[PDB]
């Protein structure tokens, strides 16, 4: 999705590794906020939010805590307590077409910064004058959306980036989803110290 | 300092193109918009086009939808133009214009202009000027100095190294069918001056770094 | 496309009294988005007035704006020395964003007729092979002027060009230069060299001559 | 941003009371071993204060 229209999915009940990932060299961007990128599998959280849009290279720096910019500012503002991790991975075969590709679009001008998490779709053409616009475009009266144009023969800076934001929520409610917590093996016979399932 | 400069003057053939500069300071160039406007010598402003330069949207007039494209970069917060197949009648000054803003808002008219980039365009060469003495005739009397054959514009005129400015009159240069230019400069003194005053016009112009100090005499 | 006109064509006014410019649009345009600038000789455009009655950052007070749709008006309390200049009327609402032909402003003066010099052509010009003869009005209101070029009493045309000096800051008068280019072949053919000046402030033609080496 | 106060970031791990470790050893977070070079998954254990 557009990084103003950013995607949110919900993850209740279900296993996962984020051992394969931290692992890969193809995600470009791997960071992590208020929780170590390395100790990952052993938290516990009951919901998962899992934030997805496509952005150009020089704003993945802008993805993080504390940023200021024009997308986090008006498009996808993270909160400054936010516990979680961004992955951002390089989309250039499959995001960037020759001439420029109008499909993923960000916003370009409000009146207001966006709340943590806060999601702006409004098309709404924004008065930058005195002036009040009527729905017609022209000085000082912009449309507030802007496309990419991502080419492949862009620079890497502005060449098209995935990002996934995962955030862990806790609420006061049974924590439901889970790490792998993998096993060992079992010796008998021998005095030893066991953790079996609970 | 909200400024917005220009280029230096151009001299180009027929036919080649030119791109002249224009940049901003003072204000916040990634909201705001740049205007360009073309002025013939002795003629009125001719609007070119302007630009948003948040967006890069471009909009032209009729008469330059066909040689004239306007950019941006925000990074060196500076705005070119471009002007390819340059001829004769491209020769004129150029502005460039914008709104100062701010972070959010901007001016809504365009009060910040540039100082103007001269292009002249024609097949003639550089060359220095020849300094010719109008000698005035044997209770004022007038002499002065011919600026004849020179290329390209301008040049600079001074009697007495500055120090003679009343009674100076110097003319706006004609372009000759040749393709030089000529420029007389005059000045009126007392008659009886005319036998205990010498009197030097100082000629100078910087595109053939040429100083000549011409001295008028009485015949 | 808009099209602005500007009136008058040349302001002919003294320094005190009260300057009313107009301009027109072919079609009604917004008032918020019309302006006022101003613009001396070698000098830049400067921004006078916006939104029709707006007044621009530091543009004296006596500087005014009025009228709505296709006409409009810019009123100049008193003269000031200083806004002798050219101005210029543009709307920028629609595209393209035309402006005015422009408005001359200059000082009124009494009638001054032109003192008339000439100048034969250098002998080092001549060395050269082509001889320049200057006409020289000093001085004089208004600007218009007539020379018309004598060569033995046969009237010279297309021959010749002039130039005119902006309107002098210190008595408000014209100068204006005139000059005869002849091959150095035609100026030995001849030997009497004229001009003649028309002007509002000669009662007749006033004629200036030389003879060829006398 | 003064930058000259460091902090270990990486280590395999916990000091033991009062143990003091100014190694500079690249912390390998994954399993390809650094060999003394950075890289991915090859950090500088240390990380200067903003
Ligand atoms: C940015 O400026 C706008 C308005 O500035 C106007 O335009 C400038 C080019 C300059 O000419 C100024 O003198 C003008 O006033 C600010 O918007 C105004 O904010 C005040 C808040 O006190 C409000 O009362 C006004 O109604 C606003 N006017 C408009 C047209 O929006 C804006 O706050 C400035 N922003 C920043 C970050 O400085």
């Amino acid at each position: 999705a557009s990084v103003y229209a950013w995607n949110r999915k919900r993850i209740s009940n279900c296993v996962a590794d984020y051992s394969v990932l931290y692992n890969s060299a193809s995600f470009s961007t791997f960071k992590c906020y208020g929780v170590s990128p390395t100790k990952l599998n052993d938290l516990c959280f009951t919901n998962v939010y899992a934030d997805s849009f496509v952005i150009r290279g020089d704003e993945v720096r802008q993805i993080a805590p504390g940023q200021t910019g024009k997308i986090a500012d008006y498009n996808y503002k993270l909160p400054d307590d936010f516990t979680g991790c961004v992955i951002a991975w390089n989309s250039n075969n499959l995001d960037s077409k020759v001439g420029g590709n109008y499909n993923y679009l960000y916003r370009l001008f409000r009146k207001s910064n966006l709340k943590p998490f806060e999601r702006d779709i409004s098309t709404e053409i924004y008065q930058a004058g005195s002036t009040p616009c009527n729905g017609v475009e022209g000085f000082n009266c912009y449309f507030p959306l802007q496309s990419y144009g991502f080419q492949p023969t862009n620079g890497v800076g502005y060449q098209p980036y995935r990002v996934v934001v995962l955030s862990f929520e806790l609420l006061h409610a049974p924590a439901t989803v889970c790490g792998p917590k993998k096993s060992t093996n079992l010796v008998k016979n021998k005095c030893v110290n066991f953790n079996f399932n609970g | 300092q909200v400024q917005l400069v220009q280029s230096g003057p151009e001299v180009k053939k027929p036919g080649t193109s030119v791109k002249v500069s224009c940049k901003a300071s003072g204000f916040t160039f990634t909201t705001s918009a740049v205007q360009w406007v073309r002025q013939a010598r002795g003629q009125r402003l001719e609007w070119i086009g302007w630009i948003v330069v948040g967006s890069g949207n471009t909009n032209y007039a009729q008469k330059f939808q066909e040689r004239v494209t306007i950019t941006r970069d925000m990074s060196t917060t500076t705005a070119y133009m471009e002007l390819s197949s340059l001829r004769s009648e491209d020769t004129a000054v150029y502005f460039c214009a914008a709104p100062h803003c701010n972070s959010t808002s901007c001016y809504d008219a365009f009060d910040i202009w540039g100082q103007g980039t001269m292009v002249t365009v024609s097949s003639a060469s550089t060359k220095g000027p020849s300094v010719f003495p109008l000698a005035p005739s044997s209770g004022t009397a007038a002499l002065g100095c011919l600026v004849k054959d020179y290329f390209p514009e301008p040049v600079t005129v001074s009697w007495n190294s500055g120090a003679l400015t009343s009674g100076v009159h110097t003319f706006p240069a004609v372009l000759q069918s040749s393709g030089l230019y000529s420029l007389s400069s005059v000045v009126t003194v007392p008659s009886s001056s005319l036998g205990t005053q010498t009197y030097i016009c100082n000629v100078n112009h910087k595109p053939s770094n040429t100083k000549v100090d011409k001295k008028v005499e009485p015949k | 496309d808009i099209v602005m006109t500007q009136s008058p064509g040349t302001l002919s006014l003294s320094p005190g009294e009260r300057a009313t410019l107009s301009c027109r649009a072919s079609q009604s345009v917004r008032s918020s988005y019309l302006a006022w600038y101003q613009q001396k000789p070698g000098q830049a455009p400067r921004l006078l007035i916006y939104g029709a009655s707006r007044r621009g950052t530091g543009i004296p007070d006596r500087f005014s704006g009025s009228g709505s749709g296709t006409d409009f008006t810019l009123t100049i309390s008193r003269l000031e020395p200083e806004d002798f200049a050219v101005y210029y009327c543009q709307q920028y609402g629609s595209s393209p964003w035309t402006f005015g032909q422009g408005t001359k402003v200059e000082i009124k003066r009494t009638v001054a007729a032109p003192s008339v010099f000439i100048f034969p052509p250098s002998d080092e010009q001549l060395k050269s092979g082509t001889a320049s003869v200057v006409c020289l009005l000093n001085n004089f209101y208004p600007r218009e002027a007539k020379v018309q070029w004598k060569v033995d009493n046969a009237l010279q045309s297309g021959n010749s060009q002039e130039s005119v000096t902006e309107q002098d800051s210190k008595d408000s008068t014209y100068s204006l230069s005139s000059t005869l280019t002849l091959s150095k072949a035609d100026y030995e053919k001849h030997k009497v060299y004229a001009c003649e000046v028309t002007h509002q402030g000669l009662s007749s033609p006033v004629t200036k001559s030389f003879n060829r080496g006398e």
